[PDB]
């Protein structure tokens, strides 16, 4: 809250461990391959925009 | 000799001809469909289906018998019961639930 | 549902066609579980 | 009808499956305030 | 028997009068499309609008 | 939309109107305003607010 | 079903086992 140098105030981070969980939706091999045909192919790209 | 061909079911294709019984009976195989996530999902069950189709001026039933059981075996028994109806279309039903058996004691004597 | 669909058209107070079929099918060992829809 | 599209996979409401409408895929948020 | 080739489209939006646009997309009916090999030689079906 | 939307033939957004006369007494002020609303477009006294 | 399982690619029913 108040705009002083941390540096010199001696607050330090140490990061100990980093990873990453990745969350799967569980759906049949059946239709997840048959999406991810249909999403590989050059029509089906996904476009993304900055806000 | 032989009245309705229509396929009601696009998906399913005729594989013989409309036999007759001596009713009609015809057997339609399926066509191809979607993948399935694995092989052992088609002929996996015993839960047989027996579905009624509008009548057509005729009554259509599409019964749906798992693959295991043997063709000519549910021929046969489906040749049955349709002679079975044919014939057929009682009392002993009704005695089956709506003539109960105490309220049967009044008419019978008095 | 299974590859096999048979087909019977029947010429033609309580239905009678659709219980017999079920009794014609359950008499089959290997079946169970007979469903009845219309 | 459920052989020609993707019916089975969306969540029935009896007898009639629960699609979108057809101009329901893709989005467009995007302002600089 | 080869395919016949397909009309590319280009559309026009706005002051935009060339945009490039590719085929609308339509859900698969049997009365107005229907599924024909691209080559008559190996089966790759597709939808046609007949 | 750029097709009959928006006109470029140097209109303005927002117009002022001097009064045309004004009179004051003890009791209320009336003022008179002359409002042209143009020759080839629309007004609507949603706005017109009186400052 | 089909045919049965398939067997490894290149009395058979019945024991009869008694007597003691």
């Amino acid at each position: 809250t108040l705009g002083n140098d941390l540096r010199v105030d001696g607050a330090t981070v140490n990061i100990t461990s980093v990873n990453l969980y990745a969350s799967f939706f569980p759906m049949s091999h059946n239709t997840a391959s048959t999406l991810e045909a249909m999403l590989r192919n050059d029509t089906n790209d996904q476009s993304f925009n900055d806000y | 000799v032989v009245l309705d061909e229509s396929n009601p079911t696009p998906s399913y294709k005729p594989v013989t001809e409309q036999k007759v019984i001596l009713p009609t009976i015809q057997v339609l195989a399926s066509k191809k469909r979607r993948m399935a996530e694995n092989e052992d999902d088609r002929g996996a069950g015993s839960v047989a289906e027996v579905q009624m189709r509008e009548v057509k001026p005729i009554q259509t039933v599409d019964v749906s018998v798992p693959d295991h059981s043997t063709p000519m075996e549910v021929v046969q028994s489906l040749s049955r019961a349709a002679q079975v109806a044919q014939r057929l279309t009682v009392e002993a039903m009704d005695l089956s639930a709506p003539v109960d058996a105490k309220p049967l004691d009044l008419k019978p004597v008095d | 549902r299974g590859n096999l669909t048979y087909r019977l058209r029947i010429p033609v107070f309580l239905p009678l066609l659709a219980p017999i079929i079920a009794a014609a099918i359950g008499a089959i060992p290997g079946i169970a579980s007979v469903a009845i829809q219309a | 009808m459920d052989e020609y599209n993707y019916a089975a996979l969306a969540p029935r409401q009896g007898s009639r499956p629960m699609l979108s409408q057809w101009s329901g895929i893709g989005t467009h948020e995007m302002h600089g305030g | 028997e080869v395919m016949a080739p397909q009309p590319t489209l280009v559309a026009e939006q706005g002051a935009m009068k060339a945009v490039p646009v590719i085929k609308p997309a339509q859900p698969f009916t049997p009365a107005v499309h229907e599924t024909q090999r691209i080559v008559t030689n190996l089966p790759i079906t597709t939808a046609v609008t007949r | 939309p750029t097709h009959d939307v928006t006109t470029e033939r140097s209109q303005r957004l927002q117009l002022r109107f001097v009064p045309v006369d004004r009179e004051d007494t003890q009791y209320s002020y009336k003022t008179r305003f002359q409002l042209a609303v143009g020759d080839n477009r629309v007004l609507d006294m949603a706005s017109t607010y009186f400052d």
